[PDB]
């Protein structure tokens, strides 16, 4: 059934991904419609991105610990939609790896070093919040921590991602031009057996229990019920406020498991049973899960905006380049102080809680 | 081909 491509070579038409166009494993116009989907992709993944970084950094209210950690992710999404998916483009339209062996390791390694990243980003995501709910000492943590601690994330997103690079596993994707690692065959000198195993297990099941337990203890703290305004349920605004955050944080970890689990489990099955058909092993299956998974590099700043009026709000204030923030603002910190912005609503020295300073601002 | 070109060892 399978050739080094997945299809079989009966005929001899099977050709190298990095010499020819695998118009064979399909029709040439699925070819320009993953294309397709591609080039908007990367519009959106773009722009949304940007916009995240963009306006946390423009806005001096918007200084959480979190914002930092997603930034993490937006960084992460920003280099699929500049490095992955201009890549995986080119080769869609082309219909193979035209850049040959060389390239399949950097797109390789770059895209997964950005899939690890994320979920590993995710965990400190849920580790925080079960942090800030238990313990609202807010002099227990720091925001140099966090730079170091995202830093730390990159570092295991590496030991991963480099790997391959060192004598391990390679390889393209079903029709593909997207390159992944070596689940198809057991390439002994390189021993891809074992890093298969390891890896899908290590870096994303392994983050993805812990984070689904993190859930879980937040899961007696604070829960979805959250009332709007600060009374009922909430022990202060602050409090009731918090609940938004985490629900989007929720938000966020499920849209990235739909999108992931397909290709992991993917990923795996075929380990098992290599030179098969899974329900069938296809050029088709294996296609559709690796692309979807590049979907979800636009996804976050959609919740974002629908997910919180903060953002919402001190976005909007961004994009009109003057303030224009009418629609009732963040009607709450849009910024501590009144509107959040690089200028404008964030004023300087934002206002101080306490006659210390409860939080580490107006330093 | 892909076969003629197992000259992969390089990765």
């Amino acid at each position: 059934d399978n050739v080094l491509p997945v299809d079989s070579d009966l005929s001899p038409n099977i050709s190298t991904n990095t010499s020819e166009p695998n118009q064979f494993v399909q029709p040439a116009w699925q070819i320009v419609l993953w294309a397709a989907a591609y080039t908007v992709i990367v519009v959106t993944s773009v722009v949304g991105n940007v916009v995240v970084m963009w306006i946390i950094l423009a806005h001096k209210r918007m200084r959480t610990v979190t914002n930092y950690f997603l930034v993490n992710l937006a960084f992460a999404e920003a280099s699929m939609a500049a490095f992955n998916t201009v890549v995986n483009f080119t080769y869609a339209v082309h219909n193979e790896w035209y850049y040959g062996l060389f390239y399949c390791k950097f797109h390789n390694f770059f895209p997964i070093a950005a899939v690890f990243a994320s979920i590993y980003s995710m965990t400190a995501v849920a580790f925080d919040r079960y942090m800030a709910i238990i313990h609202p000492l807010q002099p227990r943590l720091s925001a140099t921590a966090t730079k170091v601690v995202i830093c730390v994330i990159w570092v295991l997103a590496l030991l991963l991602a480099f790997p391959q690079g060192y004598y391990s596993t390679t390889e393209t994707m079903p029709s593909r031009v997207v390159c992944m690692i070596e689940w198809p065959e057991h390439p002994n000198k390189i021993y891809e057996k074992v890093y298969h195993i390891c890896v899908t297990v290590l870096i994303y099941f392994l983050p993805l229990l812990v984070i689904g337990y993190a859930y879980t203890v937040v899961g007696i703290t604070l829960w979805a019920s959250e009332i709007p305004g600060d009374s009922s349920d909430r022990y202060h605004e602050q409090v009731s406020a918090k609940r938004k955050v985490v629900k989007m944080m929720i938000v966020v970890v499920c849209t990235f498991a739909i999108c992931w689990l397909p290709f992991h489990i993917f990923f795996l099955l075929p380990y098992i049973n290599p030179d098969l058909y899974l329900k069938k092993f296809i050029q088709q299956v294996y296609l559709a899960i690796m692309w979807l998974a590049m979907s979800s590099t636009m996804y976050n700043p959609i919740i974002y905006c629908c997910l919180n009026d903060r953002f919402r709000l001190g976005f909007k204030h961004a994009f009109r380049c003057c303030p224009f923030i009418s629609a009732g603002d963040y009607e709450g910190l849009e910024m501590k102080s009144t509107r959040y912005l690089q200028t404008q609503g964030s004023v300087y020295k934002v206002s101080r809680l306490e006659t210390t300073i409860s939080t580490v601002v107006g330093a | 081909r892909p076969k003629p070109q197992q000259f992969f060892g390089l990765m």
